[PDB]
């Protein structure tokens, strides 16, 4: 269910329910022998976090045995299992190898740690220990250094943090969680801004952009935009996007101004009728009403009524209204 | 509320439709920011607006 | 798609280096080997409609049970699917022998299979029945070189102890 | 930029076209005459310097005024007369760039479109350079078609300041 | 990811065919010539850190506004990252060069380059210079046409393999711009 | 959007440098290059409807899901949008042939095409596939010497290729 | 927008209150340096080219890299636009005299100032000492006497570099 | 050690797997190489102290300000040293031979030699001026064979691209 007003509640209606009621919290040193039954559901939600609800085969799990065993022996969750799987192949196959690198460090801020880099200066703090000491010590200043120790436990599962205040980031990375992690029936190569090949906060997250929450399973919640820039010194191209800013005598104009985003934009549903036209159903240049899809829009305060009209009457859908 | 008054429509060309597969030199030119021009193609998008608005004047 | 040149790259790419003279030499071999490894893969381009009906029939001698009703091999278009199951097999291997390495076959074969043969009650000791047949009804004199039947012959038994 | 080539495809695009016919000639004119267009901008390159000293010499014995009269718009002080010596480059540079590209193309982007109001702005008048543009005209030594195609982007260069 | 051999199979696997013998015959010449690309990554991985300070300070020496204070060489550490931001794209032209595939810079390297460029405010008609230098020394050793540096080759030809990492170049080329 | 000529000076005006002999005689190669080029392009925009109906026919044929009921291509409204896309793309990718770069496919072809596939629920892989085989159709056409002279031209049906790679790769 | 007079009337209609005694006085005493105002306002208008051209000129002889080739402001598109922004700034901060709140100016001009330097690649240090350069250029030419009736008119002009020194914090 | 024994097993070691098929054709290429790389090493340990005397002193001919009071070279017995310093360099190549891969370079002689020679102010040029001398000094035919100057030639290029 959507809304922020209905339970008191507002964070387990953003993807965050069954986030909110895991602990996996590991209590006692080492496995019972004689049983199973209790460490197997620690084995397999560490499995479910640091992969990051990936699916993982019986017989890809089974590359994996020499680890999980000295787990399971007097050895700990953090520096011999999620220091150890971030070494296998099964870890490397997917967020590291397929991805460029600030892919794999986007992906390792949100399996290991759990939050998002903010600024550019926690890529460069990462990308400098890949230059000089391979993959092998890259994954290892994720963990040996001082930020791993004082958030989770030894023997912890290290849960989902980005988007609370003890996470001392910003507030600009609180909604760059809601970009990586997109619900809780969602996994990595299952979100449409990284399908497990590039990188997802490329531009936003180099630069601190804040974005647009939207809902996961809101109406609009296949909201995404492509990227170019403009202007002439960095040689873009103007028409693709809106801008961020609403700055001149049109800002103040027609009341304040907002940032409205639509998706859904097909060929039929443009007039004022219930039916598609019939006919040529193209035009002689045989593009299409809206060339694209997913398109956003600066509006003021006195416009925002007839523009409303002018979206949901022609098929499209509201993803976010932003104030500017 | 004072609506509109109502007048009659008249015949013209526009009102009909023009079979005009693969149009020729009299094609009048779409300035459109869907084909997403540069800075040297949005100055012809601008004085393709100022011509049609103002005069060439 | 694990091969000899893509665990020579992984191996340079995850440490940021150049190709180093070991990665040049572990083509050399690739190079040398290639030509058994090749050679066994148009023998089996040109011949598996043939050697996928003799390994499908040497399922159905060892077991009959399949036949009944209920099981697996019931009706004709289940039947047929066997073949179709196995000649599917027989591509894989085909395909191991063109790359170099057993890429194919753990990523489009074996990955997740055991859970397929598991929820449609597929016995897996008959996906075993046919490709070990196919292993030992083989001459190296005959039908290939006789170093191309033991590149052959060795993801044969891989499939057979991954499938084990 | 506007070249013969994007303005082919533009044209093509706008009535949802394959590249007909008569878009196919119109590419192939344009490599008929890069031939002479080549030739025009590898002997404008290679024989800079000798056309840029000149220019600003040609402006200083017409309009003397501007190495006598005190201010920074003028080229009195010996930063001013490397800041003439750098725009006289510029409209040449430019010029070689059209000729490489066929049509008007690179000096409608980055010369031409804002130059009023930067002469309106720092004072500087516009037959300064048409002075500079006529030497060039005049000097650059070339003949046949390959002078054809030269003059005919200086003359572009003048029509916008005069 | 993807070699020469990789690239074959998922192309026979989307017809589900098998690899028969008309396809084998572009496989049999890259074994065939397989000496020669071996020769090929060893003149390019046993220079390449004098391919790389000499194509920035050619770029540097072209473009001398990129050192001012305000360009984007001007400090000690954006001079540094200039230095290895153009040794990495070498470094997976030859992988790719190795492997006789691209599907190792384009899914490593070029995948959203351009976009990481602008968020930083790089100049990409700069970088673009600096790996077209960087082309122009490769060429120079496949072939051995190197003005300083002769190496030790056997005889014959190989403006395959100096066109091929030359296809290798142009797609860095074509990615950020 | 640029051809290949502008691409080269965008790039000299940005260091404030004239073209160098060397970047000269390799455009001018680019010129002498250019009667081959047309004939490429005059080769496939003869077959247009061609390239378009059999790698569309063979694309249903091989994957029947897309035109069964439910299908993405199933109603005549979205196998009309299918055949739009597909001489979409085969006639940005000519274009990006005269020119010499992809300038003109990317941006008022391929800027946004996943986003809006993703929107609609086009299945963007078996996308992928049609411009695949509208690839190798028209690969096969630019070998063909009838109604030419006997020379090579090897370079540019490696370069047309890569457009129809650049498209494809784009979507998925 | 708001001036001084309709910002206090907007913060009492919030609370649902009449305007007391002690805010009519404090507006009725910038009525009466209303004619002192408009002085200031005058000389800056009257002087709005040279205001500009000079801190530009002054601008680019200590940072010669913002016009070599590759620069912010290198193509003469782009150096118009830096000299039309530099006036932009001028005209809200005079805006901004007249009505004697930083309303206009911090809403149509700079709000988005930061982020729209940031995302196109200017400067935006650069631009502080373009915005600093002519705050001293025209509060020393709103200092001097000529034309206007000596009075006092010190507690204005620490206000008009009030103005200046806002817009020169949020470019960066 | 990185070999391309050491290679193989590790990448199977991290993924858990026996040795495949792919794993072979690499040690297959340690066999074509072989006897065209250890009689590289064996002209280099008959032969060294005649090609570090030469090579030692190419660097002393070259930067001649070493034999100043406050340098790198003040007395002799910090001449002496530097020698001991270059018969190490051409004693790891002379291993990288041996082994065949580039381990025993970039483990004892590369890692860490950039904090040692910062430190100790010991200038890196003068190491790649005594190790650029000894790979242009060689003839091929008559110092080695047509292939073992090739392997030779290309572990001096990974020594001086370390320290570069
Ligand atoms: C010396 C000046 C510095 C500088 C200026 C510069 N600015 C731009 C581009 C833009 N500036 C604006 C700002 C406004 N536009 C408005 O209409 C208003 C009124 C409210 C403001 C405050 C905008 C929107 C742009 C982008 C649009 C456009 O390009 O015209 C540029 C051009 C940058 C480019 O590459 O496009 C310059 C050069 N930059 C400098 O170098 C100086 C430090
Ligand atoms: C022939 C020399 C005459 C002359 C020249 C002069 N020019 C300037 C200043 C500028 N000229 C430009 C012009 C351009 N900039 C561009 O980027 C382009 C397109 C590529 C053009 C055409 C600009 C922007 C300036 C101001 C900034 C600068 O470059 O320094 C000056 C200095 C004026 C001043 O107030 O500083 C001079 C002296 N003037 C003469 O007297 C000669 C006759
Ligand atoms: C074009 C790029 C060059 C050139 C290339 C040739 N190389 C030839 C043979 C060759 N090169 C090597 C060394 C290479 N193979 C390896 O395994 C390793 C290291 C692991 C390296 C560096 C070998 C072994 C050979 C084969 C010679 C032999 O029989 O031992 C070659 C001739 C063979 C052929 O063409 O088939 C060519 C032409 N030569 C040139 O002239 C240009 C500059
Ligand atoms: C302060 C920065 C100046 C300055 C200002 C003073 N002006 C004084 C009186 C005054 N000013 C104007 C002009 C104004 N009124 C208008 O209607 C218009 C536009 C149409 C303008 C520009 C007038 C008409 C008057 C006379 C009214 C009056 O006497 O108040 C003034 C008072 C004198 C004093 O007490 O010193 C001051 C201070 N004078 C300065 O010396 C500085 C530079
Ligand atoms: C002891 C284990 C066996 C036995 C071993 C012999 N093998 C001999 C030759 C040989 N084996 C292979 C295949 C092997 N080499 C590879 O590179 C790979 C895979 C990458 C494999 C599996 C090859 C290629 C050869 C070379 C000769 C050939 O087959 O053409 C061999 C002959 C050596 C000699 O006689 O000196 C022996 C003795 N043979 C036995 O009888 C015991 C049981
Ligand atoms: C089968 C009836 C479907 C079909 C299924 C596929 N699902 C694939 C991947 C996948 N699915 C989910 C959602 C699943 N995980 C959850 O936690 C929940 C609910 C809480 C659900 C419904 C996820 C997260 C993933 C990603 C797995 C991963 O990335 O590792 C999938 C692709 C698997 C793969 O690519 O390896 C398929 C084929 N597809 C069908 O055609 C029928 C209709
Ligand atoms: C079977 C023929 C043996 C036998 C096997 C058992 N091993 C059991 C537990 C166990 N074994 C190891 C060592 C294993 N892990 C490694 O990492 C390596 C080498 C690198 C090896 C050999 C460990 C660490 C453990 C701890 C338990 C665990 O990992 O979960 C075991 C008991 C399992 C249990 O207690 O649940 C058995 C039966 N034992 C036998 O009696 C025969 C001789
Ligand atoms: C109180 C005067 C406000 C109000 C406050 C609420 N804030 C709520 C949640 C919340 N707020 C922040 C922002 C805060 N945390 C930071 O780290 C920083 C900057 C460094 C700031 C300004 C965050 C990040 C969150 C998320 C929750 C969390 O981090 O633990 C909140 C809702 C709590 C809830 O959802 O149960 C309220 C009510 N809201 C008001 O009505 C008045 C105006
Ligand atoms: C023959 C030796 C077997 C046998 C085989 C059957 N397999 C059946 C269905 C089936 N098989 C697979 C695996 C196959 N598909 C692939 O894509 C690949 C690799 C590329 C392989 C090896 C799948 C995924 C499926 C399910 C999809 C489908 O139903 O078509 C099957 C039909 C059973 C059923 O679903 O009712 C049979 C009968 N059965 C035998 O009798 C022996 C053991
Ligand atoms: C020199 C040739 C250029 C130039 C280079 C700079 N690059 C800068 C930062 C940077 N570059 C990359 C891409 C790089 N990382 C990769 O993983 C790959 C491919 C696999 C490449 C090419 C990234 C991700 C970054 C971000 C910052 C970082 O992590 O270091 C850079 C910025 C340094 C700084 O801002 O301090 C520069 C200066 N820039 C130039 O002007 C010339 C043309
Ligand atoms: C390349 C994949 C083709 C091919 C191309 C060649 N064309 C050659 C010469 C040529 N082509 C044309 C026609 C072209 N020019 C136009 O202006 C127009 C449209 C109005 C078209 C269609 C002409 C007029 C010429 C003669 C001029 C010239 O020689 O450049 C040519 C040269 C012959 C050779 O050296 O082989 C080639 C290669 N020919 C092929 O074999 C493949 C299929
Ligand atoms: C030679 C032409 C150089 C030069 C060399 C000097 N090296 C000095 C000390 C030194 N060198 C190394 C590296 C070397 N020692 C090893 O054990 C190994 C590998 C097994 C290598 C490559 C080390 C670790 C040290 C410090 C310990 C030691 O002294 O042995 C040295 C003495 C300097 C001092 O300690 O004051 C010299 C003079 N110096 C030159 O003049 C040129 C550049
Ligand atoms: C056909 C092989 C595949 C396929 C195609 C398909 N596409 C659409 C819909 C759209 N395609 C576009 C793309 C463009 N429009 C443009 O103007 C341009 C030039 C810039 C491009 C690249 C757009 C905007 C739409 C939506 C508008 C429309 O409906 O026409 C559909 C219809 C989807 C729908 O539900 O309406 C289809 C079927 N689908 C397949 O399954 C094939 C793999
Ligand atoms: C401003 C300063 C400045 C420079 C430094 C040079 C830089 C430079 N070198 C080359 C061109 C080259 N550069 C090399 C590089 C090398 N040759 C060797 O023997 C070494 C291994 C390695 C240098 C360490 C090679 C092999 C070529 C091509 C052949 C040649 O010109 O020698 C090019 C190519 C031209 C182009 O296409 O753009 C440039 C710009 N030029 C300059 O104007």
């Amino acid at each position: 269910r959507l809304g922020t007003v209905s339970g008191n509640s507002s964070l387990d209606k953003l993807g965050l329910d069954k986030f909110l009621s895991e602990s996996n919290r590991a209590y006692t040193p080492r496995a019972q022998p004689g049983f199973s039954s209790e460490y197997e559901q620690i084995i397999s939600a560490t499995y479910k976090q640091l992969f990051g609800n990936a699916y993982i085969m019986d017989s890809e799990r089974a590359e994996m045995a020499k680890q999980e065993s000295m787990f399971r022996d007097g050895q700990l969750t953090l520096k011999d299992f999620c220091r150890a799987l971030a070494k296998t192949e099964q870890y490397k196959k997917r967020f590291f190898d397929s991805r460029p690198l600030y892919g794999a460090i986007e992906l390792n801020f949100k399996n290991i740690l759990g939050r998002t880099p903010d600024g550019l200066e926690h890529y460069r703090a990462k990308s400098a220990v890949y230059d000089t000491k391979g993959y092998e010590a890259f994954v290892d200043a994720f963990f040996d250094d001082g930020e791993y120790d004082e958030v989770y436990d030894d023997y912890t599962v290290p849960f989902y943090r980005g988007y609370k205040t003890e996470a001392n980031l910003s507030m600009a990375a609180f909604t760059h969680f809601f970009r990586m992690v997109r619900g809780s029936s969602t996994s990595d190569k299952a979100n449409p801004n990284s399908m497990q090949k590039d990188i997802p906060l490329n531009y936003y997250g180099i630069t601190k952009t804040p974005l647009a929450v939207i809902a996961p399973g809101a109406a609009g919640t296949a909201y995404t935009e492509s990227f170019a820039g403009t202007g002439s010194w960095q040689s873009g191209r103007a028409g693709l996007n809106a801008a961020r800013v609403a700055l001149g005598v049109p800002a103040t104009a027609n009341g304040k101004s907002f940032r409205v985003e639509v998706t859904g934009y097909t060929q039929p549903g443009f007039g004022i009728t219930a039916g598609t036209a019939v006919g040529k159903l193209y035009k002689a240049n045989k593009l299409s009403r809206y060339p694209r899809s997913n398109k956003s829009y600066v509006v003021g305060f006195d416009e925002l009524t007839p523009l409303y009209q002018r979206i949901t009457k022609n098929g499209g859908t509201i993803a976010s209204i932003t104030p500017l | 509320s004072i609506p509109i008054l109502k007048y009659s429509l008249s015949t013209q060309n526009q009102r009909v439709e023009s079979f005009e597969v693969n149009p020729g030199d009299e094609q009048y030119r779409i300035y459109s920011t869907d084909s997403l021009p540069s800075s040297s193609e949005v100055d012809q998008i601008i004085w393709a607006a100022y011509r049609q608005i103002f005069s060439e004047h | 798609m694990k091969s000899v040149i893509t665990t020579v790259v992984s191996a340079a790419d995850a440490a940021g280096r150049f190709p180093s003279n070991s990665d040049l030499e572990s083509i050399q071999g690739n190079i040398q080997r290639s030509a058994a490894r090749l050679e066994a893969a148009e023998k089996l381009a040109g011949n598996h409609e043939a050697v996928v009906k003799e390994a499908g029939d040497a399922c159905f001698a060892k077991y009959a049970y399949l036949k009944n009703p209920g099981e697996a091999g019931e009706n004709q278009e289940k039947i047929n699917k066997c073949y179709r199951d196995v000649d599917h097999y027989m591509r894989l291997v085909n395909y191991c022998l063109v790359v170099g390495g057993t890429g194919p076959l753990d990523e489009w074969g074996i990955a997740g299979a055991r859970e397929v043969y598991r929820t449609l009650n597929l016995p897996t000791s008959a996906y075993v029945a046919s490709i070990a047949y196919t292993r030992d009804r083989l001459c190296v004199p005959r039908d290939m070189s006789a170093q191309a039947g033991v590149e052959f012959s060795a993801y044969l038994d891989y499939l057979i102890n991954a499938l084990s | 930029m506007k070249t013969p080539i994007t303005e082919a495809i533009a044209t093509a695009d706008n009535q949802g076209r394959f590249l007909s016919n008569t878009e196919l000639q119109a590419v192939n004119g344009r490599y008929q005459r890069a031939t002479a267009s080549l030739t025009a901008a590898k002997a404008l390159t290679g024989s800079a310097q000798r056309l840029i000293t000149g220019a600003a010499q040609a402006v200083y014995n017409k309009f003397p005024y501007t190495t006598q009269m005190p201010g920074p718009a003028y080229a009195s002080s010996a930063i001013g007369k490397a800041k003439c010596a750098r725009d006289i480059g510029y409209y040449l540079r430019m010029v070689t760039y059209c000729l490489v590209v066929g049509g008007t193309g690179p000096m409608d982007e980055y010369l031409v479109a804002g130059l009023e109001e930067i002469n309106r702005s720092f004072d500087l008048s516009p037959s300064w350079y048409i002075e500079a543009l006529q030497y060039i005209k005049n000097s650059h030594g070339l003949s046949g078609q390959v002078a054809n195609e030269a003059n005919a982007y200086i003359d572009y260069a003048i029509n916008t300041l005069s | 990811m993807l070699d020469a051999f990789s690239r074959v199979v998922v192309n026979s696997d989307a017809k589900a065919a098998y690899v028969g013998g008309s396809d084998l015959q572009a496989l049999k010449s890259f074994i065939a010539d397989g000496n020669k690309r071996l020769d090929a990554v060893n003149s390019i991985v046993s220079n390449a850190s004098c391919m790389v300070s000499d194509a920035v300070s050619g770029m540097i020496c072209e473009n001398p506004g990129l050192i001012s204070p305000g360009g984007n060489c001007y400090t000690n550490r954006r001079m540094a990252a200039c230095l290895r931001d153009g040794e990495i794209i070498l470094r997976y032209v030859s992988y790719a060069l190795l492997a006789g595939d691209a599907s190792v810079l384009e899914d490593r390297c070029l995948n959203g380059l351009k976009e990481t460029y602008i968020a930083l405010g790089v100049p990409t008609n700069s970088s673009i210079r600096a790996v077209s230098i960087m082309k122009a020394q490769a060429v120079a050793f496949i072939t051995n046409t190197a003005t300083e540096r002769k190496m030790s080759f056997a005889a014959g030809d190989c403006t395959s393999l100096a066109s091929e990492v030359a296809s290798y170049f142009d797609r860095v080329g074509a990615a950020i711009s | 959007m640029l051809d290949a000529f502008a691409k080269v000076v965008a790039q000299a005006d940005a260091r404030g440098e004239f073209l160098s002999n060397t970047q000269i005689d390799a455009l001018s190669k680019m010129v002498k290059e250019g009667n081959q080029r047309l004939d490429i392009v005059n080769k496939v925009t003869s077959n247009a409807s061609a390239i378009v109906t059999n790698s569309a026919r063979a694309l249903f044929a091989e994957q029947p899901q897309l035109i069964q009921p439910g299908g993405n291509a199933y109603t005549s409204r979205r196998m009309a949008a299918c055949l739009r896309d597909m001489e979409i793309v085969l006639r940005y990718v000519s274009y990006a042939m005269i020119a010499g770069d992809s300038s003109v496919l990317d941006d008022r072809c391929l800027n946004g095409l996943r986003e809006t596939y993703q929107a609609l629920g086009t299945p963007g892989s078996s996308v992928a596939v049609a411009i695949q085989k509208m690839k190798d159709a028209s690969v096969a056409l630019a070998n063909d010497t009838t109604g030419t002279p006997i020379g090579d031209c090897s370079s540019l049906v490696a370069e047309l290729a890569g457009y129809f790679d650049r498209a494809a790769v784009s979507v998925v």
